[PDB]
């Protein structure tokens, strides 16, 4: 025997009531809203009706925590998931309803991550519609495309070509640089930020693009659309299983037949339904090599990623690591491996988890060739783990709408009172910028735009090429 | 210390890393040792019907060797020759007895001519490897922690938790053998009690007692002196283990087989020495020294001269050449 | 699906229909029933067609009506083999506050127990019907908005009609279409780590919550690594060519290699996972013929015969007693016997000559003349011929 | 092709002195066998073994770029909170020093 503790009472099965929900139905905080089984009570001791058990302590009140990530949270404690806060107002967190900015991706050579979140496989070779707006019953503002060449089997080959069509423009990029073929009308929203590895690329109030100079395509949209698009990335509705709505307006099941609907040239090659197997071409019947790639792809589950393993499931980004490098014959450039983890590291950073996983025996990424032109070696450049992408320059002095928090890559750092210019690879004082301030108001560094098209009478134009304190005359219509 | 030792000596008997014996007449493969949180390897032992056949080392996922008394070692299903050294696993023969070294992966296995699996294992897996040779801890009573993790009183169902099956054969719960000794008692317990007893009486064994205790060793023999008919040699297996167990502890014994009337089997030309160097100076050998500072190991070896050449002892004069 | 169709055609998904007009399939958006599923060791499926895994050992909730309380289901999980990564289902509990607030319990056989009392099948109470399906699997049916399936060796199913749209809460999710929110703990927030979701629906505080859900238990049993490859490599082999264009096979492959390495006997674990795929291929329309003497053909007794697609309406001898009752059943798979033979209670099947009657429950022999003072009744060949 | 860096425009001085046909056959032998995945070192090491021999004959070479066997040196200028950055990867500096 044992006379149980004061705050709780010994209970006894009655001989009449089958509903002896006693010791077997031991209400804790987890099981309270839940419903419990019971045949009959036992010779145990049990908290009162308006009180429960809590890690060997019969906590008095209904104030016990509101578990997330298997961790305690007192009532009123808050968390940040995505762009939203959320507080357990009682026993149940009630979260806000500000929908966050979704994000496509092209992880490796042949995979695609939709907005709602859906990894799928599509080795293509033709040109394909990554995403657009001209979908059914809408105007058709922007028509981002993607085009691959020799990329059905991932390898050191597969240089991408990206042609994006907005505001009647044609700007496209491949082989490291961007190229304008047709400038768009509203040059005002246009913006390009070559910060670090990336080419961040705004196009409006509700659009943005990113490019790691090698393969990754990560277009970023805002709250504005909410089911106004279609293409490979799907519809951007929150519903995740309707991201296989082909151009002929139905859901498929085999994504290799999905993307074949979205190709541009309707007479080029539709890709071939591969026999599914966990080993690609090289790893097929080469079990040895598979385990050296398997292990080396377990960096995605390593001690340094343990923070991000909790938030972002690595099981998607893992299966790509094993798929590419089997196919890819990495010889001199191990980039068909090194690029897949950075595609995981960046997503870890967007959730606020910086990581430094890159060492000298493993995908080094020097930055020393830039501190070379100058005979003096000031070396202000550095491979900073994850630095901000939207900083201030002689070319872009103002603070820009910043869709990406930070980014890996080589970044400048010199003492303050010196601001960067890209043409002269070194940083420099503010006054050496070709900055423009005409008739007082603060604006950009002399953008090449014709202001005030609205009002003829008020047509008081003031351009500025580099520094000039000039104002042109408007040509009258009469 | 910095090492460990398991042994499956004689018929169905076991010796864990911590002085805990029992008997087990298995029926299929069983896990000897290996990690429990994560396995870089796994030593495995196959039993045909109670009696043992093969040692096997599966090195994660991709590589597999299946050595045995047959000696016809194989890699997967393709029978290879011997010796063999792939994937950091030298598969050698030492002192006329077969060896499997994994020093990168921290283990050394071997077998003798009769068939007595042995497993030397580093101190790196202290409180790790949980299996049929038990954990490498200090204690010896708690080293039955099942594949669930459950301290059990039976040394039998434990070994059945650590079973592992194939597509070639799925295996079941083996049964303990029904001892026929229970009726054919007769004189066999009165005359043959001495060969188990001489572990305690004879002076050559009368000095490991501050290091070990023969009380289990004498306990496990008395149940196996009863099935074999007409032989004192039935005691020397349980006795032969007690020699090595004291040797591993840092205190060796000498010449005990001189009067014991049992010597372990070896091929022609050699008989059981004690503490022979592993670096047996052979015929087609380079005369180099003071690299083999390895510890001293038991096993049969050639006479004073009579150098080795391809699994036999041959006189130094008749050393051949090669082309 | 990589093939052409002329205009004006109308193909039909399981959910609804779609028609081709000007290279644009038009489609309806009317809801269609969901299916939570438990099978294998620990492999779940939400109503929103999510897949995941949670190898917890306690009494977990599975589904519940959450704006009103028309029902509530509770699974009970246990370790089920030597490994730690093998947690099969033992028993599920069902609860109906609309009828006595009773408590049904499906047990590890094909048995059932209402309030502790074992019960012979069928069990026509007012609303809920419980009857065998192939005489090897129970099928609860409460109302017309609820079904179930056998929890003997752990292949629990459900069928919820769209009247429960978005108004349930449990491991199986909201039943709202959205595949993402389904990791929403009872405290009202979407969790990313599954190890937090499943342990958030446990019923007993003493149960240990786990910390890591392992994905490759074949490491702890390296012997099965080979066999798990060639075995479920038939899942992608063109034997199942017909329903790669019906449902994604990649998880039904992923859930094999976790079972064949983990469970005590990989023979049936293999051949209870392949059928998990065929059963969903058939739920959309595609039947497959994947049985062989090597690939686990079941052994129908000498009275019965194997059969692929058949009619469980003209099989049991109870059918001739109640022929007027409707049998709006599908073309199922199992052990039947030829049409001249109908099923007897004692495992053999028999012609309709000695097929008894089940009048008022009472099992009358093939010739039993039978009468009170005022009625007059007899059993001829299965049917009960009453007069007055 | 990728082993023909041993016959490239930058090595043209050393191609005259030191025959690359030996060091070439190794480049093709190793990386066939070697399954380079994360570390492309079973390729990058064979050319440095040619570059060093070119240097011993007085022919410095800078053949190492960012897309091709980078060899950063930036982790060392890290312990100090101040970033003096006095460490550098350069061509071929005196093997001996004080
Ligand atoms: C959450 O609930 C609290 C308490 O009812 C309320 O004050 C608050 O406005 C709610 N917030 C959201 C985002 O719904
Ligand atoms: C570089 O990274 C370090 C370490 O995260 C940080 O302390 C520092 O502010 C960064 N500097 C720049 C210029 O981004
Ligand atoms: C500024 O613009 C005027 C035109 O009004 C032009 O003549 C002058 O060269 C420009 N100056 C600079 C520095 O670009
Ligand atoms: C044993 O070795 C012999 C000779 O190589 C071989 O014929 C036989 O099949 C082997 N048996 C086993 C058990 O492997
Ligand atoms: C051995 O491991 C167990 C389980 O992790 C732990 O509880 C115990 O403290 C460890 N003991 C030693 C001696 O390290
Ligand atoms: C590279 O090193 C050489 C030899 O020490 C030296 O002459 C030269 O100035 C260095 N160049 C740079 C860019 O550091
Ligand atoms: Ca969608
Ligand atoms: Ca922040
Ligand atoms: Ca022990
Ligand atoms: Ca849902
Ligand atoms: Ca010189």
């Amino acid at each position: 025997s044992l006379s149980c503790r004061p705050p709780m009472v010994k209970l006894v099965c009655p001989a009449d009531n089958l509903r002896a929900e006693g010791l077997e139905c031991t209400k804790t905080c987890q099981n309270y809203d839940l419903e419990c089984m019971s045949m009959g009570c036992v010779s145990g001791c049990l908290c009162p009706p308006g009180m429960v058990r809590h890690e060997n302590r019969c906590v008095a009140l209904e104030r016990c925590p509101c578990f997330h990530q298997g961790k305690e949270y007192a009532p009123g404690e808050t968390v940040k998931i995505g762009c939203n806060t959320c507080v357990c107002q009682d026993r149940k967190w009630n979260c806000t309803d500000h929908v966050c900015d979704a994000t496509c991706s092209t992880i490796g050579m042949a995979h695609y991550l939709t907005f709602d979140g859906l990894k799928y496989l599509f080795p293509g070779e033709c040109q394909y519609v990554l995403v657009q707006d001209y979908c059914g019953s809408n105007p058709g503002t922007f028509r981002i495309l993607v085009g691959n060449k020799g990329c059905s089997h991932p390898s050191v080959k597969c240089k991408k070509r990206v042609t994006i069509l907005v505001e009647g423009g044609e700007i496209e990029l491949f082989d490291g640089e961007v190229n304008v073929k047709r400038p768009m009308k509203d040059e005002t929203h246009f913006e390009v930020v070559e910060s670090g590895r990336y080419i961040i690329l705004l196009l409006g109030k509700a659009l943005s693009v990113v490019w790691d100079r090698h393969l990754s395509i990560s277009v970023v949209l805002k709250q504005t659309y909410q089911e106004k698009v279609c293409g490979l990335c799907g519809n951007f509705d929150g519903i995740q299983n309707n991201d296989l709505t082909s151009s002929n307006l139905q859901v498929e099941e085999d994504p290799v037949d999905f993307g074949n609907s979205w190709k541009v040239s309707s007479q080029c090659a539709d890709t071939r339904k591969v026999p599914l197997d966990s080993s690609p071409a090289t790893c097929h019947n080469n079990i040895m090599k598979q385990t050296m790639v398997d292990s080396s792809c377990r960096i995605l589950t390593s001690d340094v990623f343990q923070d991000c393993n909790k938030l972002v499931d690595p099981e998607p980004y893992l299966d790509v690591c094993i798929y590419d490098t089997c196919s890819c014959e990495s010889i001199g450039d191990c980039a068909c491996f090194c690029d897949t983890i950075a595609a995981y590291a960046h997503v870890c950073a967007q959730h606020g988890k910086v990581v430094t996983w890159r060492t000298a025996t493993l995908c080094p990424q020097s930055c020393e060739e830039r501190n070379l032109m100058e005979n003096g070696y000031e070396c202000m450049w550095r491979y900073n783990s994850c630095a901000p992408a939207c900083q201030v320059t002689c070319q872009h002095p103002e603070p820009l709408a910043c869709p990406v928090q930070c980014v890996e890559g080589c970044h400048a750092h010199c003492p303050p009172g010196k601001i960067l210019d890209e043409l002269l690879q070194t940083c420099v004082d503010p006054e050496d910028c070709p900055v423009c301030e005409v008739a007082g108001r603060r604006f950009a560094s002399g953008k090449k735009v014709t202001l005030n098209p609205s009002d003829p009478e008020h047509c008081q134009i003031c351009h500025c090429d580099v520094v000039n304190l000039t104002c042109e005359a408007c040509q009258e219509p009469g | 210390s910095s090492t460990a030792r398991c042994s499956l000596f004689g018929s169905d008997f076991v010796n864990t890393f911590d002085g805990s014996m029992y008997s087990f007449a298995g029926y299929c493969s069983y896990l000897l040792a290996g990690g429990c949180q994560k396995r870089s390897f796994s030593i495995i032992g196959d039993f045909q019907n109670g009696k043992r056949v093969s040692l096997s080392v599966y090195l994660g996922e991709f590589f597999d060797i299946h050595l045995f008394v047959n000696g016809t070692v194989t890699q997967g299903d393709q029978r290879v020759s011997m010796p063999y050294a792939s994937k950091g696993l030298y598969l050698e023969t030492e002192a006329g007895y077969y060896k499997l070294s994994g020093e990168a992966y921290g283990f050394v296995a071997r077998i003798d001519g009769s068939g007595n699996f042995q497993v030397l294992l580093s101190d790196r897996y202290f409180n790790k490897t949980c299996g049929l040779c038990g954990n490498f801890n200090i204690f010896a009573e708690d080293d039955f922690m099942t594949q669930e993790g459950t301290l059990t009183s039976d040394p039998y169902d434990f070994a059945n938790s650590w079973a592992l099956s194939s597509g070639e054969q799925w295996c079941e719960r083996a049964s303990p053998p029904s001892s026929s000794c229970n009726i054919s008692s007769g004189e066999m317990q009165k005359g043959l009690w001495e060969q188990c007893q001489l572990l305690k009486s004879t002076s050559v064994f009368a000095r490991c007692h501050p290091l070990v205790d023969p009380e289990p060793f004498v306990a496990l023999c008395e149940k196996t002196l009863c099935e074999c008919a007409g032989g004192l040699e039935c005691a020397c297996p349980a006795l032969l283990e007690y020699a090595r167990t004291c040797a591993q502890e840092g205190m060796v014994l000498y010449g005990w087989t001189d009067h014991s009337a049992c010597s372990p089997v070896c091929p022609a030309g050699m008989e059981y020495r004690q503490c022979v160097s592993p670096c047996a100076r052979t015929c087609q050998s380079l005369h180099i020294n003071e690299m083999c500072q390895e510890r001293c190991v038991d096993g049969c070896s050639c006479p004073e001269g009579q150098l080795l050449d391809e699994g036999l002892c041959v006189e130094s004069t008749e050393c051949p050449c090669v082309h | 699906s990589g093939k052409r169709y002329p205009p004006g055609t109308s193909l039909s998904r399981d959910c609804n229909t779609c028609i081709c007009r000007n290279s644009q399939w038009i489609c309806s958006n009317e809801e269609c029933p969901g299916e939570c599923l438990v099978t294998g060791q620990s492999h779940f499926k939400s109503f929103d067609n999510r897949y995941f895994t949670f190898s917890g050992i306690c009494q977990y909730l599975l589904a519940r009506d959450c704006q009103d309380h028309s029902f509530s289901i509770v699974i009970e999980t246990v370790q089920c083999a030597d490994d730690r990564d093998a947690v099969c289902t033992r028993s599920v509990t069902v609860r109906l506050p609309g009828l006595h607030n009773s408590l049904v319990k499906l047990k590890h056989g094909a048995g059932v127990a209402m309030d502790g009392q074992d019960v012979q099948l069928p069990l026509l109470k007012g609303d809920l019907r419980i009857q065998h399906t192939v005489t090897a699997s129970v099928r609860l049916s409460y109302g017309e908005d609820l079904q179930m399936d056998w929890d003997g060796r752990g292949r629990l199913l459900v069928k919820l009609s769209p009247v429960y749209a978005g108004k349930t809460c449990g491991l199986c999710g909201n039943y709202n279409g959205n595949q993402g929110d389904d990791f929403l703990t009872p405290s009202g927030l979407a969790e990313p780590r599954v190890e937090d979701f499943g342990n958030a629906w446990k019923l007993h505080g003493d149960c240990q919550d786990l910390q890591k859900q392992h994905s490759d238990p074949c490491a702890l049993n390296p012997r099965m690594t080979r066999f798990s490859e060639e075995a479920c490599a038939v899942l992608t082999s063109p034997t199942f060519e017909a329903c790669h264009r019906a449902v994604s096979p990649l998880p039904y492959l992923r859930n094999c290699r976790y079972d064949v390495c983990s469970c005590s006997d990989g023979r049936e674990c293999l051949c209870g996972a392949l059928a998990s795929y065929a059963a969903a291929c058939a739920g959309r329309g595609v039947r497959v013929a994947w049985r062989e003497p090597g690939r686990c053909e079941l052994n129908c007794p000498k009275g019965q015969v194997y059969l692929q697609c058949g009619t469980p309406c003209n099989l049991t001898c109870r059918s001739l007693s109640y022929p007027d009752e409707e049998c709006n059943e599908a073309c199922l798979e199992g052990c039947f016997c030829p049409p001249g033979l109908y099923m007897d209670e004692r495992g053999d099947c028999v012609p309709k000559a000695q097929c008894p009657c089940y009048y008022d429950g009472e099992i009358f022999q093939p010739e039993d003349i039978f009468s009170d003072h005022h009625t007059m009744c007899y059993c001829e060949d299965g049917f009960m011929h009453c007069t007055m």
